[PDB]
């Protein structure tokens, strides 16, 4: 009895095998439907397209994220986005496999009781269990004391954990990632000429900001070089061979996560935003809370990212600490490595939920079987 | 200190136009002496009130007709020589050129055939003070410099302005020959503007709102050929809303207390309390004046003048049809989610259509609506009740203000005589002016703004004059006038006026900003002027004043009440309606505005627009002709005939701008002798 | 001396003088050019026909729009325009007046560098400025806040402005307009037997449509009244003496504009779009931006509009707030009657932007100076 | 007469000496815009104070220059104070002897930079700094007693016997009104309601003092809580949604007594005042025992009084009477007392002059209060 671990995320879903060393069903989490009209008579016609079948019939379909900013708002789509990732993905019967699931640390308490809900009744799963993606992110990473700084599309959480404790009071969540990053990316791109405005192309516009886009060092410095040479431009050829060309954009995209006012937000960087939850701590702790910055998800992939984060936060703190950041060169997956892990530990098979408990005490047993 | 010396003794009061007053040192025994002041009063001085007494000048003690040769330069000493002089009955005196002339309440024997004929051909200093002879010395002037001259009669109301103009007019007549008519047609349409153009102030009944031009045209040999009145600057505002303690135009008031009932009748009229217009500042009976005997005047002065009793009747159905208009009541409706306006109905509207012989539906979709007019289609557009009272207000001061031209080109169809001199330009002219002067009430407001930007540039005009006639007695005497500064107030005239987002500007602009108010325009000016030294931002957030420092001093004006009075919105629908009416009294007077039909989608211009232009206008004329000053002062509060007020005097002496002649003097060589001075020392 | 207001929009040059009320010139903003062989010698030659006289003689000419979508295509036959606004329509030097121009908020950023270009090197204007339209739609409109929708020939953008502040991460823009309306009406037209073809047919389409089209209330109400009876026809006169009837068509063509997916586009209806913006928003000025819908452009003058909107935002938002449409009766001269009401300001007079500093900066002084 | 300002952490009151009600209650923020002006012509100000910068909300971001107590930002101090002198009771500062309060545990720099600020700013003739727990007791009409003021930035218990006060029994607590309003901002986020921006931060305060009591028995509560909704309240927004709540109306009243669910190691507000009576002399608790006076905003939870007598009745011994006077004016006793205290003919001596500020710089206010 393998267990799964299912790291469903906002764009990609990441599932496997507890034991594993990497990933195996990694696809986007999209569910796509027809929108135009069907003239062929005796073609086979699907109603919905669920994950990578939906990337290659991109240009009929509406694609659709039931995912956003870390709740689930349509339990349909999820729902076949699970038994597309059970069935034609792991190839494996639910009912005889534990399920791990991840969450967002600040998410609604009804998300996760509909989760425990539905992988116990509509799959009947013998076991399940929710853990927090920061947790696992140091499990990947090995350590046991740290702050992390998960970052995918969804959203962007700090959780600080010294000697196997947690801090709940310095949990910080923000609402901004990789999808304003896109949305952001696919507005400036106007400035040029180029138009993206179907769903199916701002996952071109996504393809081009995975591919294009770095974090400056300096952003005034940067500006100044970019408006007085050609060097910094960049071209790219879309799905019907037209070449586009960005100049600035590249590096002007990705700050809106150490400037959330460039797309109107109050909210402060992701520096000031780590610094402000080390400092929440106690004083003992932000000394090896400064050198143990662990920077998880795939919005951390940004070239650049690492040596500017340790820049602010060398800037923020005392000249007499050391600050180091560490960007494991497999951070996009460390969620998933790290709740391989913590599947696969013999004192973690009595901290699993049996369909028994499920069923006397109701979905509410969640909130105090899991953190 | 001797018994019978002249001091300057200093009564120390809290008053804001207090000076030192002359005083006689009698009785000096003790240690405390006695002295009595020029206003016959006791006072004793005490050891330790020495400071206090001060000796007076010779030059003081017995007064001077020319007040420039003072020893005590100041204030003090320019009040105490009109004081005395006075009392024995020297209404004229001099300050340089400029002539002073106190208000008699009297009649005084020295405007005779004997004394225009003893001040002909004499220069200023060589006869005592006149009005004439800033007339004789104006017409000999002219003559030998083949220039234009001007005289420039200002002070408050009730100062004999007008006197002093009909007066200047009694030499000028006789020194060219016969007084002819215009003399008599002149003093004829002098109660017609009075009636079209004054108004009770709370300062005076009869206020001068306008200012008038008598421009007497010459030929060679010097003989009266015409004259043409011209109006500048009229309070329009004032049509349509009076302070408190103040009323509209004479003539309303007159026309309805004179009129039969059975004419009454056919204009609808009745009493006088029954109009908004009329009364609004609760002043519908004046003391002083009876509005009955007023009527038959300007009547006497109309057939006179040529008015046929036709075009009497006309006039005053413009002016009933002003007086109904003003009773219309509006109330707010919404169309759709637009605001828009519902006239309630009344008889006044029913006369109005009728007096102004239009179609009452035209009348009704005039004032509650507005089309605009583009190439291929005309769209209509509600009004709000904030623009339903703006439009009505602004067609009666509309026809209010067209009418007032009519009756002075009626006037000059009689008087002013057409250049006779066809063939060359060979004609020289003698301007007068019955301006206004600066006025600071206890609450100012947009007329007043208006009236005192108006004395700036008129006492810039006297500042420049007043410049260039010292330097020329410096020249003459060889005397090299390069170490004195010679400043212009154009630091108040670029704050008003004359620079970019001025404090007229800025005015004009939050009348046609969207949700604009007069708190939103009190913010406007503070954030642009407050780091100006001529401008007083209020010290809180609540309060509603703002101050401009003028020449004459600080001035605080009330910001509730703009962006009312200055608005002047003639859309052009209004225009329409009176092409389209019957009645050819009306279209006579709109006979510019009916040519351009379809040029007015232009904005109708503001008030404080038609202000800058007349004013434009004025200094233009003024600017080419040489310029005499009169300085007219009125001594009483109570219309006594000898009795001199000083507090009331240093006021208007600090507001004339007159005291400016002295700083100059000052600043060069004050203290001039001649060769046979230095015997003494 | 007076400034020039130019409202250049897709399908309509809007042109006079500031401080007036109505602008002088409005004609359309079309090209012409003979297709055909002129056989008679001695007649007056002209390659091109620019305004009126190219629709007046538009049954041997070719018409083309210089403007398409809000971007400027053909930059040569946009000259003649401006050429032709400013002598022949206008009677006026451009060298003497300042000269204010409007352009759509997300528009490319070369077309408005190429204005400015235009301007001082062609035309040798003393000064200018470029202006956003919705913004001017509330100068006309007498308000410092709301939300403007502006939907002319070739763009439909929402701008929501609140005390003079706007938030530009909630502005919209979408592109569909009366062009998008005018194209769907000659494809559907073809269903009763009526083919109009070339360009100068598509103009009499155009006015088929501005003369008989409407907005009905409800759609498949409208439908089934058309269905059964015909009460909902009319008829319209071809310029050679034939006569065409259209009955639910009246009020299908309107409808694109709640329906994008009509014409094949993904994008939501000008109902959603405004509560979308809205709703992206700060939370304490949705209240007065519900009661504060202004609609601007000549698009927005179909019968029933307004409460249609209004209709479908009150279904849109909670059942608590007073939803107001404001569509004032000359709301497709607006944006002028806003530029005009700004270009007589004082305090804009200092916001010009003078040659000299053209001069020492070059095309790329607008973006510092204009919005 | 005298200027009184009562000048906290969350709001300004100031008024006259000898009135019985402050005059000027606003909020102590200064707002400044985050948005582009594009409407050209409207009146710009870089900065709103009170409940003009409350009204604007949405275009502004609110900033208190006063946290725990202790004023951050002198420069949008000055500007409040400004504010109050000037708009607010149109006074001329330089004619009117103003009275100050301040926090009993304090930097010294907090209380040189006041004085220093307003003889050297405002020219007032005479200044004076106060103990907020102090003049409590003067509006209670009481000379015995332990005052229990709570605001929002400090929460602190001063003894005080028959005029006489015991400096060693003096605590100060950091948990108080604006911790509150971010407890229940972050428990909030467990229904589906996100509250961010500082705008979204003075709705969810308005939402715990319209809708938040302190439950007698927390964990008989929290059982009814889920037994039935009787306990559960709606609350409308200001754009029209309507949003409901249940536990949580008293779940954040209770980091009072447990302040352990925010985080910190320190005992609630009953075991603080046990503690600060039980410091004093073994004859005084019994006075100050039926004497707990209670002041401040956070002192105005439905409740709070009677948990206060509860927990204090478990840990005194069972012979004594605990009394918690609770009056209902308690959100202005601070200001009450503080112009009874100025209205004193013997408090003329005790103002510091301009004088002596002269002479010995601003450490003058260190020697003259208290
Ligand atoms: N090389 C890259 N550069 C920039 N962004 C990337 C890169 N790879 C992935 N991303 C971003 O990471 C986001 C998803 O990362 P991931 O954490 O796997 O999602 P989830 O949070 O749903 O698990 C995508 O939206 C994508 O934009
Ligand atoms: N020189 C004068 N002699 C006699 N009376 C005069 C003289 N000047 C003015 N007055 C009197 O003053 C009154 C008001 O003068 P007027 O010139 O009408 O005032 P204003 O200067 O306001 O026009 C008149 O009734 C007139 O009798
Ligand atoms: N009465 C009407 N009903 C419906 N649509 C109209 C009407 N009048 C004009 N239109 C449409 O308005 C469009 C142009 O309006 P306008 O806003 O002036 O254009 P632009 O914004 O390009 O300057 C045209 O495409 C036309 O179809
Ligand atoms: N009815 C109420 N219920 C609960 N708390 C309240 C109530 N009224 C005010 N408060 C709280 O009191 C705090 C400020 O109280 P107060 O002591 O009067 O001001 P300050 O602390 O600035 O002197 C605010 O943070 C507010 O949350
Ligand atoms: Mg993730
Ligand atoms: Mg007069
Ligand atoms: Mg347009
Ligand atoms: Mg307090």
């Amino acid at each position: 009895t393998t267990a799964l671990v299912c790291d469903n995320g906002s764009g990609l879903v990441k599932a496997g095998f507890a034991g594993d060393d990497a990933p195996r069903a990694v696809f986007p989490s999209i569910v796509g439907r027809p929108r135009h009209q069907g003239v062929m008579v005796g073609m086979g016609q699907k109603d919905s397209y669920v994950g990578d079948e939906a990337q290659s019939k991109r240009g009929i379909l509406t694609l659709k994220y039931p995912i956003e900013h870390g709740i689930i708002t349509n339990w349909d789509d999820m729902e076949k986005i699970w038994h597309h990732t059970f069935y034609n993905e792991l190839r494996v019967a639910p009912e005889e496999h534990p399920t791990l699931l991840t969450e967002a640390p600040l998410n609604p308490k009804a998300n996760r009781e509909k989760m425990t809900q539905i992988m116990f009744e509509t799959f009947n799963v013998p076991a399940m269990y929710v853990a927090i993606q920061a947790v696992l992110s140091l499990y990947a990473s090995g350590r046991t004391t740290g702050i992390v700084l998960d970052s995918g599309d969804g959203v962007t959480h700090n959780v600080p954990i010294y000697e196997g404790y947690a801090l709940p009071h310095a949990i910080m969540r923000l609402d901004l990632a990789g999808r304003d990053l896109t949305d952001y990316l696919m507005k400036i791109l106007t400035e040029r000429g180029y138009s993206f405005v179907t769903t199916a192309e701002r996952e071109i516009v996504r393809d081009i900001k995975e591919k294009l886009c770095y974090v400056a060092l300096d952003f005034e410095n940067e500006m100044a070089t970019a408006a007085s040479s050609s060097s910094l431009e960049k071209s790219y050829e879309l799905p019907d061979g037209q070449v586009i060309t960005i100049g600035n954009e590249r590096f002007r995209c990705p700050e809106t996560l150490f400037q959330p006012s460039f797309i109107g937000m109050e909210s402060a960087g992701i520096h000031e935003t780590t610094y402000n939850s080390i400092m929440k701590c106690d004083i003992d702790i932000r000394k090896d809370l400064y050198a143990n910055n662990v920077m998880s998800g795939g919005t951390t992939m940004y070239p650049g990212i690492a040596d500017r984060m340790q820049k602010e936060i060398t800037a923020l703190a005392p000249s007499t600490m050391k600050i180091k950041i560490i960007a494991p060169p497999e951070r996009k997956y460390s969620v998933w490595i790290g709740g391989s892990i913590l599947a696969s530990l013999s004192t973690f098979q009595q901290m699993w939920i049996t369909k028994q408990e499920y069923d006397e005490a109701g979905p509410s047993i969640v909130h105090r079987k899991c953190f | 200190v001797l018994p019978g010396d002249y001091v300057w003794m200093d009564l120390k009061s809290g008053q804001e136009f207090d000076v030192p007053i002359g005083a006689v040192v009698k009785l000096c025994d003790s240690g405390q002496i006695q002295v009595v002041d020029d206003e016959d009063n006791e006072h004793w001085i005490s050891p330790q009130n020495a400071t206090h007494i001060k000796p007076m000048h010779p030059t003081s003690v017995h007064g001077v007709e020319d007040m420039i040769r003072l020893g005590d330069l100041n204030e003090a000493g320019i009040l105490r020589n009109l004081l005395i002089r006075y009392r024995d009955h020297l209404i004229y005196t001099y300050t340089g050129s400029i002539l002073v002339a106190v208000n008699p309440y009297q009649l005084l024997s020295i405007y005779s055939p004997e004394h225009i004929r003893q001040y002909t051909n004499k220069k200023i200093g060589e006869m005592p003070p006149h009005i004439f002879a800033i007339a004789d010395n104006c017409y000999f002037n002219m003559k030998r410099n083949n220039r234009d001259q001007c005289c420039i009669i200002s002070g408050e109301s009730g100062a004999g302005k007008t006197e002093s103009t009909k007066l200047i007019l009694q030499f000028l007549a006789a020194i060219s020959g016969q007084h002819s008519w215009i003399e008599q047609q002149v003093l004829e349409a002098t109660p017609i503007l009075e009636a079209f153009g004054n108004a009770k102030t709370i300062r005076n009944d009869n206020s001068s709102r306008f200012g008038k031009y008598i421009d007497i045209h010459f030929n060679k040999r010097g003989a009266i050929e015409g004259a043409k009145i011209e109006q500048y600057l009229l309070e329009k505002s004032r049509v349509c809303r009076q302070a408190p303690d103040e009323r509209n135009y004479h003539v309303f008031y007159c026309m309805l207390e004179g009129m039969n009932e059975e004419e009454k009748k056919k204009l609808g009229l009745g009493q006088a309390a029954d109009y908004n217009y009329l009364a609004m500042g609760n002043c519908i009976t004046c003391e002083g004046r009876v509005d009955s005997q007023e009527y038959a005047n300007i009547r006497s002065a109309m057939k006179v003048l040529m008015f046929t009793d036709t075009e009497n009747w006309e006039i005053s159905k413009l002016l009933a049809a002003i007086l109904h208009m003003g009773n219309l009541q509006y109330e707010a409706r919404t169309f759709e989610n637009l605001d828009a306006c519902e006239v309630l109905f009344s008889p006044s509207l029913a006369t109005a259509a009728s007096l102004l012989e239009v179609n009452p539906p035209d009348l009704m979709s005039c004032l509650t609506s507005r089309t605009l007019i583009t190439r291929g289609e005309t769209v209509s557009t509600p009004l709000s009740r904030e623009q339903a009272l703006d439009v009505r207000d602004a067609f009666v001061k509309g026809i209010y203000g067209r009418l007032f031209v009519w009756i002075v080109e009626k006037i000059n169809a009689a008087i002013y005589k057409p250049p006779p001199l066809e063939v060359k330009n060979s004609r020289r002219s003698i301007g007068l002016l019955d301006i206004f002067g600066f006025e600071n009430f206890t609450v100012n407001s947009f007329e007043q703004l208006c009236i005192n930007f108006a004395n700036e540039h008129l006492q810039q005009f006297f500042v420049r004059h007043v410049f260039k006639l010292e330097q020329e007695e410096y020249d003459l005497e060889s005397i090299d006038w390069l170490h004195i500064e010679f400043t212009d107030n154009q630091e108040a005239l670029d704050m008003i006026a004359n620079r970019p987002m001025n404090v007229i500007s800025l005015i004009d602009e939050e009348s046609k900003f969207p949700k604009g108010t007069d708190a939103t325009m009190l913010h406007k000016l503070n954030s642009q002027h407050k780091l100006n030294a001529n401008y007083v931002p209020p010290k809180n957030s609540h309060e509603t004043q703002f101050g401009i420092n003028h020449f004459a001093g600080v001035v605080y004006y009330e910001s509730q009440g703009f962006l009312e009075k200055n608005r002047d919105t003639l859309h052009g629908d209004i225009i329409q309606l009176v092409h389209s009416s019957r009645n050819k009294f009306i279209k006579q007077i709109f006979q510019a505005d009916v040519a351009m039909g379809a040029e007015t989608r232009k904005r109708s211009p503001t008030l404080s627009s038609q202000f800058k232009r007349s004013l434009e206008l004025l200094m233009r004329t003024l600017g080419a002709c040489q310029p005499f000053f009169v300085r007219c002062i009125k001594p009483n509060e109570f219309k006594k005939p000898m009795l001199f007020d000083r507090h009331l005097c240093v006021r208007q002496l600090r507001y004339s701008g007159m005291m400016e002649t002295i700083r100059i003097r000052h600043a060069g060589y004050p203290i001039r002798y001649s060769f046979v001075e230095f015997v003494e020392r």
